[PDB]
């Protein structure tokens, strides 16, 4: 990477600490119920399912459910912004909620746009969780202020990787634990974090999980939550549509 | 106490492995809109085989549970992606697909093919 | 009341603390969001609703929606343990989850038997949530220890509310904030907890709300999260069932 | 922000309260399966009344709408405590109740019965 | 003329009306109605098979019952429908503005004399 | 006999079944076979087109990206399959024997290169 090089990268490296928060899908164990006839089964439906998945790596075993199925997932075939197929993948979340429903709401989209003829309804109504946990780290960067900070443009580009995915294996071999960068689907300029370990969660409990439905159409992608009495948070295709096309690493 | 304990021993069911694995890709085929020879593409046997899974079960570990169970994560990520709207997840396999270079349902036709759609939705999830 | 005049309840008061638990419907929302076309729609919808509710007692208003909701719900025609229709609800709860379990299971079973047929599917596929949350009161009252205890069977009868209805009045009266009793349903013998006053709380929001899928059939009401992996907890229909029938005041 | 507006003031539509009522309504009469006269019984309305509810929307502030109200949340409870399953949902208001002392939709029909069902699904749910 | 079900109705709930100091538009509030029809309920009737009708009558037993709790005393009578309980989550009458409510309140004063 | 599809694919396999020191139990887990469908490969063929043969054309693919990638080495070919990676959360081996592995593995490989 021709960033971490030039942008002082080793001796930026400082201990870092903060909270964060993710979206995560909540009907997997409701979709197994279907094709079962007891939830005694259901169970052991779900521990056969577990030994076909990719395996957990040895250091995020003990950790929570929730906190440690990022790690043994790969990303999409072109990679995520700071990691590739081919390497260990990463935990992505923003450090406020506004910040990962808009990352949500554009990976909602492009599920949608991947399809080469609309979804026939018009309107998927899916429900979500949304956590919190705190993380720190004694190696880390925040790719938003200082060298790096006149390198953002191409750490946030809309679609394409590599500048990213280069200074991600740079990072990594480098012995950088966790990293902030600025988002570049959020429209209030908001920043997400990126943990390379699981050994920087300080609590192995996920806080404050919080039930939420989501509609997603050809227009939006809104959100409200499931338990309480509350306004829908909307988050249209436009804020992240570069002409009319939906933009990612082809 | 020893009043649940002889209502839970009088109600538990062990359930065998195999014919979980055996009424569960039979019931994915089904709420997906898979023919059984489309089935029979991605597990790697027959229909003959596919009509003792109902009377023999489908063994766990043998190659083609391997697959069914593959088979049956593909119906869990569509179901959680979709809100469980059927018709939305039998319109994605049956779609051609900008992301994964054809139409999924064909793609998991070969053992790659499975794989890739697979960790499509494996990576779509997790990002939603 | 003749148990309150002869334990002479007013000397018994004493400051209480202690957490709860307790289950709750996380399906709400999501049954309006199928009359309605959008999520802006369905907020407006249950605004709508929520206009035509019991009216929240006004110490409850600035609580958590999940934690003032019990308090604005008249009980069932014969009213609950503690309390009649015609009297302020109670917050009922558990001390510990497994009661609470088992308090759900009963009223699962309470639902089934209302009916003269039973259920055609035979197999009910609900999703519900707990949470956990801290109380403290400066008077409270232990029916299960002192001479409480030698009324203890009364206050735990299966079919008959007279008694504690009768309790609950008299306590209420003689200023009881909060009071701890024992279940009678739970098997493990688990006591349970009721607040008269929303001031109990300590906390701004319910804490751990933990999603849980439920299947009740004729035989058993079983219970498991429906965000991580897990064994099921059954609760047969042998652990309420007197002779053939449900108990409960007719 | 900038184009935080740009799309939120694009996707704020105002729906009216009233047009909201009669649509949910006659969701829930057609997912309840209740004939028309057998929701003009419980809201107090005539056919012709129901057809006019899409000109001009079922006035919530009415005593008519307020029926509405309780018939939503009845479905509401009927929903989260039957899991969703329509089949369950039709049959509770069709049997003969033991608890309710009747069948839960005759009682709907007067405006006490109404709300001693409402009042009987609603005291199940916070138990459960 | 001939005495029928609508007349007997009507002048059932006017008399409770009346005797609980309801002003035209409180009752509107309880039985869903305009000033409209008030008028014309002593001409016409009011509709006892009327989702009106049902509510007319819940007032008319809670005036009853109310009248067989203070003894007949008007005096106690809108004392109480106006003056906030605490037993109830507000004052009866404002209660009274809701189906929900109009039916609570019934049924609690059947239960002050449901034991007397 | 005269060529055909199935006995270059099943002869491919075997020549790949060492060199990679793989035993007859572990490659049948690779493949999906019986170890008795094994041994007849050699005057029977292995069938392409079936769900056996295109776990076959991927353990061979396999078996090349370590060629080239160690230049031809079997020290080392044989070194990589058994030792557990980090890269990959296990010993790469014990990953083929699954069918998303066994992709795994293959798509890792040919990153390296």
């Amino acid at each position: 990477s021709e960033i971490w090089r030039q942008c002082k990268g080793e001796r930026h490296i400082r201990p870092l600490q903060g909270r964060l928060v993710r979206l995560v899908e909540s009907q997997d164990q409701v979709a197994t119920l279907q094709l079962v006839d007891t939830l005694e089964e259901q169970a052991l439906l779900e521990e056969l399912l577990e030994s076909s998945k990719p395996p957990v790596p040895a250091d995020a075993e003990p950790l929570h459910y929730l906190l440690k199925t990022p790690f043994r997932y790969p990303p999409l075939r072109w990679g995520s912004r700071f990691g590739r197929r081919h390497e260990p993948s990463l935990f992505y979340a923003a450090l406020k909620l506004e910040t990962a429903m808009a990352e949500s709401a554009y990976y909602r989209c492009v599920l949608w746009s991947g399809m080469v003829v609309p979804p026939p309804s018009g309107r998927i109504l899916s429900e979500h969780a949304s956590f919190e946990a705190g993380w720190k780290v004694e190696r880390g960067i925040r790719l938003q202020a200082p060298p790096f900070s006149d390198h953002e443009a191409a750490l946030t580009d809309i679609a394409d990787y590599r500048a990213p995915q280069e200074l991600g294996s740079a990072m990594r071999s480098a012995g950088v634990q966790a990293f902030e960068y600025r988002s570049a689907r959020c429209p209030e300029r908001g920043c997400n974090v990126a943990l390379f370990t699981p050994a920087a969660f300080t609590e192995k409990r996920p806080r404050n999980l919080t039930p939420w439905l989501c509609e997603t159409t050809a227009g939006y992608v809104a959100f409200k939550p499931a338990h309480v009495p509350g306004s829908p948070k909307i988050f249209s295709w436009e804020l992240f549509l570069v002409d009319g096309k939906l933009p990612h690493p082809a | 106490a020893d009043l649940n304990w002889i209502s839970s021993a009088l109600i538990k069911e062990r359930p065998s492995a195999d014919a979980v694995l055996a009424k569960a890709v039979l019931a994915a085929r089904e709420q997906l809109g898979l023919t059984q020879l489309e089935l029979a593409g991605i597990v790697g046997v027959d229909r003959s085989a596919i009509s003792r899974w109902k009377t023999q079960g489908l063994r766990v570990d043998s190659k083609t549970g391997e697959l069914a169970l593959l088979l049956v994560r593909v119906y869990r990520a569509l179901y959680a992606l979709f809100g469980g709207q059927q018709e939305d997840m039998r319109h994605f396999l049956r779609t051609p697909n900008h992301h994964l270079a054809g139409e999924p349902l064909a793609l998991m036709g070969q053992v790659q093919g499975l794989v890739h759609v697979l960790e499509y939705l494996d990576a779509i999830r997790g990002k939603v």
